[PDB]
């Protein structure tokens, strides 16, 4: 039409919802525009339709809003965001405003941020080994390029400062695979929910000291502004990392920061519409909304780009039974989980390794890609430090004079792993250096309780001292 | 057709208004894009339809139209070596015609109507035949597939063509009432296919896993379920099963998890090499996919197409064997649905009706003379994630009940990497004693001796632990302490199994059988040099101690001679020791 | 002293876990009984006023 | 109840640990409690086929009156259908017995329907021609699911833990059935078995069972994993 | 109603030894006897029927299992009154019930014998009540509240339970009648945990 | 204005009927006694409105007046050295006239319009101002009180009122469009104040106790939460943090406690000493009280006054520290008012959106660059009673 309809049936508003009575015309899903008697505009998406009524819900606060005045406009059936490679190096707000005070970004294309399943005869393996430089990762939690690796954290550990050193460090090795010439550097995709200043702050000051905003696109959406805008932000970083990784041959390394928070904006919707709870207080279909999330990530046949994903998620009282965490861990592909009693020693980073699991580590690893002794020796480290913490279960009971011999010797290697192995401040260590220190630590026990490494590793890497390295 | 528009929307759910005429659980075509759905209610001139696919972007008017047929699936020759949707759709042709990414309104055929089979008949006019009786043969790559009657068809033939290449449309049966018959034909997936006769599980399923085969067995016609937390090995297990199993084919249902997982067994099992026909692995194998990320009302008809399939493979003589990734997802599928119709939960927010689903599901699985005469298995291994967070939830204690086997996982085993992690106290079978005759003549003759005698130290084992935490391992006297080295000796070389491998992941029984006469010999010579006044600190270091904890690695044919020689070597150490 | 390490240490904090952990299941039954009533009000509701 | 007589006479179950030392005497609802991996199917196959009265030690000798065995069986699958019609058919017990039976498979109110038919049975032939019959319930917990399933399924609201508030009237209706009564010669012995969920004995199927029934036979986990049959555990 | 409240001042003597000497308990007094099953309850509850100085005896029971209700109303005729030699059946009056009866049946059990016991208090009587089991009758009060959807409070008791219970236990109480002349209501109750 | 009629009362929650233009989240005068009340529900020609006060002895059909206007504040001269109700309503006041007890329906000004101020003029005719400029000072309790314009007000100048003596309300600057800026202004509690630029804290926030200066500093600016069980020493931790830290002005908020905790610095502080003024230590103090006794939907609105008068000490370039004795009370006072409104609570009947208003209250405390020029604070001590 010449002008555009609009709508003035408003007979409801509470909390986050606003039911209007004369929209059988809108499509479901769709974005609408809600006009202030003042002239202030405010956004909103249609989540239920009607010959009868229709119901929206709101991005924005709805102080202000009258049913005489309100009116509601029409935008495009579907939410639809413009993209470009211009835009590398841009700020933006939640919903996709700048808050950089450039001018706007003139879109090459513009994409549903809902997304697409990926075609599963279309995907491939993830393969390439992606070198962290923190032996807690590279050795025994190996994170290959196109996976999700979570990071499970609690309220006072520093999950951003491991993240933003993963970000600086993170590396291929085409040496070790013969893959020929170096990489391009990664390009970050910063996602951020209701994060507060201090930690917005410390993430722009590290990402300007490498000078990494080059090459980043953020997203950002602050403790102080509306909950509901918590829905989108994922989908659209998400959406601007697939078309950069699919359709200009980028790595992408996506971070997304509180998960909580998008869990508790979405059981804020859940409880208004009457849904039916999860466990605790969430909506029953919370997996299915996660899914759509995670499961953006990957490779894919014929093409050069990848995307790879660090959630970042807080568990609420250290625990690992609840539904947020339940729920990541049944979709992703493994996860770190942090350790407060290691924090309290002064060990940074407190990686925790045995709760800690990376799925697709077998594909990345073993010889002609890192080398051929790795995953022996991961799986002895494992069983040894399981055999240390039970012997200092045991010393809690009984006391240290009535130990063996070999208790002890699994007591002291316990210790010195966490110290020397898990340790290792901001220092930068290649994969090389963390095999050798680890072959170091399984030096001090005796080659007869080793029986996961063949002997023919035994016979080469056997016998080093760890005072040569550390002294 | 029954016709009428829309009003009301609202996610996976459409309410259509003058559909005065439709039936219960019939397929819809929604909307002009047309979107496939099915009706769960009825009200006056109003009904409800659940779609299978994204809602997004319909309007409310848009035309309903009702097929008038439930959801039925097309069963013939084709079917092995390919993926399919939630709701029988091949995902390679739409590779084809789409991108990467699944669009909605894809109208492609389960069964590729290009390809042409030889025809070979086996009947004449004048016979008579009846439903599930065989007429024809066509080859389909180490396999001879057999053309079946439809179940509810009766009469005489008086057509045959001879033998040629012809597509699956084409209709080689005309019988005496004027119908055709063609070499496919369409299945309701809620209906249940009819046997003849059940029979008695006497024969195991092989899984080649040394705890599952030897403590828990399976038998061929059984139902086994697998629940433990995340990360605690359920699909490694499963494709370990799918891998090595003797199962003539194999069904892979994936409900609700990773698309990384469906792509993996795409990728390596073309390579792979199938146990008894030495052909590549992918031929036997039919994957049904529904990852997380697709809509959630295709999970219930990908659990319901997979179990049909798998029915279907049984009437020509195979022993199908059908690996569940989750029924959880399928739970929490059935809870979503639930939620738009407002009705009134059970315990967890779960519809009361869900008990009786998975009985009727966990049912269709047994060992059946088909009404071919012929005898086929179904065995059924169903992975259940605990919802929540652990094992009182309501689907978990559901599955309880109906099936024959509990495999039961471990976090705390998977934490230190002792896979496969099977909680020995927490698991039961019941095959034992029908599997007994076929031990005895198939193994060894004593075997089920050597089984009680492991689950006897087992058991010892576990009572003494009790002592342990209460005192210390140094308060022990000498036999309990033997006992207790005995069973760590069991659980680290006996029960631990590394899937990855490139030996360890296949056990064959007569290796079991090998390594539990070890042990148990060992044990004897221990016990009698205990006997003799020797201390145990000093029976631990013997070189023999090497020699079966590293039993595991050995290959299959060079398995004898070591066999031999640490007998041997077992003799000789205790004899010159007191 | 282990007897007494055992009569006076180790009964009574497993007793105090037990009945707490008895308390917040106690609690969540008590609320998803409160919540069916909601929603059987909400059915009855609608399904009889509505002309 | 001022028409029931106290009892007074025995049942010779064939089983030493039953006969001796928790002695099953006409008139009583004497519960067997299982676990989940534990043979409670085998042990009531045995009974039912082991069972009989013994009137020579009674009286001068006494004069012999005719017994019966009714089963029902709830929730089986199909093994245990084949498994319970291969053990009656083999060795005569049939020609004496009435079995009712249930898949897993059918619908639930058929299970709800199921163990009163087998107590009107019982009844009718106990006082109507004299009968000492037996009654056999197979497993409780499956009828306590398919209640609480048709009960959710009405829209009631449930009781304590999940189950519906009037379960232990419902219950009582069931085990309150058996008894002697004087001034007739019949009588009807129930012998209800049940597995314990959580294998826990403070779950409310086992606790309301306790409060109507007139003992306990426990399984042990132990004994059957030493391989001793039946795992009947004396002391609790 | 009566007329007026007196304190209680005179032993109610139960012929045993222990619980007449160590813990007694006064004439309109009330005495709770707890315990697991098989510890003793029931035939201390029938021995305080048969040897207790109470001119009039009340029996509840608040639904027990058929065969020891058999039990009760079977024992019961066949012995004799301490007092006169005569049949103790003629000083008694038995309210039974098993647990197959109505749940509304189960839990005016005990109302409608204390409300004979306080008749039987105005004509000048001493009276001496034996409830077995008020466990059960609080399991089905729990019944008829979850019937009428009462909002669970403690464990699934309803949140009036206590109130229940001291309006059946305040009863019991010497008073002066109505007619000038004095009478006494004994309570005993049952426990089972 | 909007005016409607009661039909629906329950506690707190009072239903009025015939508000067809009435605006989500304003303030209403209910019945004939005049009580506050906010609107937070819209549905048909209804509103739901939360009351503030006392709601016995109301009847239906009483009549119900829209001011049109959020819940605001008075910002200006007079404020410091003063105890205020949950609505900033001055407490003395209220003694002197009612009495001993604190009746609903009084109405008083928050700030003193019959106090003679000295006015020292900043700018000329001509002049263009902006919003958080300086124009004027204004001398206080050793202080020295600037007054600021408005933030959404821009234009230019020419009147200025020579140095003299004046009350709050009389007009000191007239702009060209005509516009009269007084010595005080209003804002609406529940909308933070702009600013500049946020900076990293960098200077200790000093307490006074061996134990948080040592092991865990506080920096100026930042946040912190104080748990304990009953009896542990919150409190007492609050008021020794109010006497002796080295910030320049305290704000106490009292949040459903004791009336005898508020009585106590009441009456003791006059008699202290500022540890950087030498004066009297309560004129660099503001109390906020709202006592367990007092009605309960009035513990929303002290914390959001006290928020909002803390944001307007910082822009002066002052640095200020916020107390708040509880915010259990706080939510607990949510829990109550969603009840009123049958909405479906999360764990223990909290309302799902319990942690947006937590996130909202402690995001307002930083160092920052004021819109004029100077550099303020606000840090936040807040103490948890579970
Ligand atoms: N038998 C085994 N041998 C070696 N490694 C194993 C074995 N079983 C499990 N693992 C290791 O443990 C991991 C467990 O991952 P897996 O996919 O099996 O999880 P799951 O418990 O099925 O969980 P879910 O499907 O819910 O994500 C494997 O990726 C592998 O690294
Ligand atoms: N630092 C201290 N020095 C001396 N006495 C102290 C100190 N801290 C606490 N106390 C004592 O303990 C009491 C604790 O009272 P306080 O009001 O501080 O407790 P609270 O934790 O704030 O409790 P409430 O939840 O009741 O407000 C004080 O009244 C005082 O007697
Ligand atoms: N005075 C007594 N003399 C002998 N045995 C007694 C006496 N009092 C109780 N008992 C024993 O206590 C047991 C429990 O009896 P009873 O009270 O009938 O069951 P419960 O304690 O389970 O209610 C009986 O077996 C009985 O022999
Ligand atoms: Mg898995
Ligand atoms: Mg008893
Ligand atoms: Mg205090």
């Amino acid at each position: 039409d010449l002008l555009k309809k609009e709508y003035t049936g408003i007979t409801y508003i509470s909390g986050p919802l606003l039911f209007v009575e004369n929209a059988k015309d809108l499509a479901y899903g769709a974005i609408v525009d809600i006009k202030d008697g003042t002239g202030r505009v405010r956004g909103g998406q249609v989540i239920e339709v009607s010959e009868e009524y229709a119901v929206i819900q709101v991005f924005e606060e709805t102080t202000g809003l009258d049913l005489a005045t309100t009116s509601v406009s029409l935008v495009e059936d579907v939410a639809r965001l413009g993209v470009s490679k211009e835009m590398l190096g841009r700020r933006f707000n939640g919903i996709g405003k700048p808050i950089d005070g450039l001018p706007p970004i003139t879109p090459e294309k513009r994409l549903p941020i809902t997304g697409l399943p990926l075609n599963p005869v279309a995907r491939r393996k993830p393969e390439q080994f992606i070198q962290t430089g923190i032996s807690t990762i590279d050795v025994m939690n190996t994170l290959v390029r196109g996976q999700k690796l979570p990071i499970f954290s609690g309220s006072g550990l520093p999950a951003n400062e491991i993240a933003a050193q993963i970000a600086r460090q993170a590396t291929v090795r085409p040496d070790l695979s013969g893959e020929g010439e170096k990489e391009e550097p990664f390009a970050v995709v910063f996602a951020a929910m209701g994060i507060t200043q201090r930690e917005l702050s410390y993430f722009i000051q590290e990402f300007e000291r490498t000078g990494a905003l080059s090459r980043s696109v953020l997203f950002l959406n602050k403790a102080d502004d509306p909950t509901i805008e918590r829905i989108l932000t994922p989908r659209m970083a998400l959406t601007v990392a697939e078309y950069l990784a699919f359709e200009h041959d980028y790595h992408v390394l996506v971070i997304l920061t509180d998960m909580t928070n998008y869990c508790e904006a979405l059981r804020e919707i859940g409880a208004a519409r009457e849904e039916i709870p999860g466990r605790r207080g969430y909506p029953g279909y919370m997996y299915t909304d996660l899914a759509t999330i995670y499961e953006r990530a990957g490779v894919v046949e014929g093409k050069k780009g990848s995307v790879t994903q660090i959630p970042i998620l807080s568990m609420p009282d250290d625990d690992r039974t609840h539904p947020i965490p339940d729920l990541t861990g049944y979709i992703t592909e493994g996860q770190i989980q942090l350790s407060r009693e290691l924090h309290r020693k002064g060990i940074y980073p407190p990686i925790d390794p045995l709760p800690s699991l990376s799925r697709l580590m077998n594909n990345g690893v073993g010889k002609g890609k890192t080398r051929e002794d790795h995953k022996q020796v991961s799986d002895q480290l494992y069983s040894a430090y399981a055999n240390g913490v039970d012997i200092r279960k045991l010393v809690a009971i009984i006391g240290e004079d009535a130990l063996t011999e070999n208790d002890r010797r699994y007591l002291q290697f316990a210790d010195a792993f966490e110290r020397f192995f898990i340790n290792q401040g901001q220092q930068n260590r290649s994969i090389e250096e963390s095999l050798q220190i680890a072959w170091a630590l399984l030096s001090m026990l005796p080659q007869g309780e080793l029986k996961r490494i063949s002997k023919d590793h035994i016979g080469k890497y056997y016998g080093q001292k760890l005072e040569e390295i550390w002294g | 057709m029954i016709q009428g528009v829309i009003q009301k929307i609202a996610g996976p759910a459409v309410i259509a208004k003058g559909m005065l005429g439709a039936r219960m659980y019939d397929i819809c075509k929604v909307g002009e894009e047309g979107l496939v759905g099915e009706i769960i209610r009825l009200d006056g001139d109003t009904a409800f339809v659940q779609v299978y696919e994204d809602t997004s972007g319909l309007k409310v008017g848009e035309p309903v139209v009702s097929t008038g047929l439930p959801l039925a699936v097309e069963l013939g020759p084709g079917m092995l070596n390919g993926i399919y949707d939630g709701i029988q759709r091949p995902l390679e042709r739409i590779r084809e015609k789409t991108g990467i990414y699944i669009t909605r309104g894809v109208v492609v055929h389960a069964l590729d109507r290009e390809k042409k089979w030889a025809w070979t008949p086996m009947v004449k006019p004048g016979d008579e035949v009846r439903g599930g009786m065989v007429l024809g043969t066509v080859p389909e790559f180490g396999f001879t597939h057999k053309i079946l009657v439809p179940p509810d068809v009766r009469g005489r033939v008086k057509e045959v063509k001879p033998a040629g290449e012809y597509t699956v449309e084409e209709p080689v049966v005309v019988l005496e009432d004027g119908t055709e018959l063609k070499m496919y034909h369409t299945w309701p997936v809620r209906r249940a296919r009819p046997v003849q006769r059940k029979l008695d599980p006497n024969t195991p399923f092989l899984t080649g896993m040394r705890i599952l085969d030897v403590l828990f067995p399976v038998a061929m016609g059984g139902t086994a379920a697998i629940p433990g937390p995340f990360g605690s090995g359920k699909t490694v297990t499963q494709q370990s099963l799918a891998k090595w199993s003797n199962a003539d084919v194999v069904v892979y249902v994936g409900c609700g998890e990773r698309g990384n997982e469906m792509t993996d067994v795409l990728v390596e099992f073309p390579e792979l090499t199938d146990p008894k026909t030495g052909g590549p692995l992918m031929h036997r194998t039919v994957l049904i996919a529904n990852t997380s990320n697709m809509p959630v009302a295709a999970r219930e008809a990908s659990i319901y197409v997979g179990v049909t399939i798998a029915e279907y493979f049984r009437d020509q003589g195979f022993s199908v064997a059908l690996m569940a990734d989750s029924t959880s997802r399928w739970a929490e599928a059935l809870r979503e649905i639930s939620s738009r119709l407002e009705e009134m939960p059970a315990e967890e927010g779960y519809p009361p009706y869900l008990a009786a689903r998975l009985a009727a599901f966990y049912e269709r699985a047994g060992k059946v003379i088909t009404l071919g005469g012929e005898e086929g298995a179904v065995t059924i291994v169903g992975a259940v994630s605990p919802p929540g967070g652990d094992m009182s939830e309501p689907v978990t204690q559901s599955t309880l009940r109906i099936v024959g086997a509990f495999w039961r996982l471990d976090a705390s085993l998977a934490f230190r990497r002792h896979f496969p992690a099977i909680n020995w106290n927490g698991s039961y079978s019941l095959f034992t004693s029908a599997l007994d005759p076929w031990y005895r003549e198939n193994v060894a003759e004593d075997y089920p001796e050597l089984r009680d005698a492991i689950s006897e130290l087992l058991q010892r084992e576990a009572g003494l632990q009790e002592i342990v935490q209460l005192v210390g391992p140094d308060a022990l006297q000498d036999a309990e302490r033997l006992v207790i080295e005995v069973g760590r000796i069991i659980r680290e070389d006996f029960l631990q199994q590394n899937a990855y491998h490139e030996v360890d992941a296949y056990c064959s029984m007569k290796k079991a059988y090998g390594i539990m006469k070890m042990i148990l010999a060992f044990y004897k010579e221990a016990e009698a040099a205990i006997k003799r006044g020797v201390s145990i600190d000093e029976i631990l270091q013997l070189p023999v101690l090497e020699r079966i904890g590293r039993a595991r690695y050995v290959s299959e044919e060079e398995f004898p001679a070591y066999f031999e020689e640490a007998m041997k070597e077992i003799q000789g150490a205790f004899k010159a020791l007191a | 002293r282990r007897v007494n390490a055992l009569e006076q240490v180790v009964i009574p904090g497993i007793r105090a876990q037990i009945r707490f952990i008895q308390q917040v299941l106690e609690q969540r039954e008590r609320e998803d009984t409160f919540r069916l009533k909601r929603i059987k009000g909400k059915i009855e509701a609608r399904e009889a006023e509505e002309e």
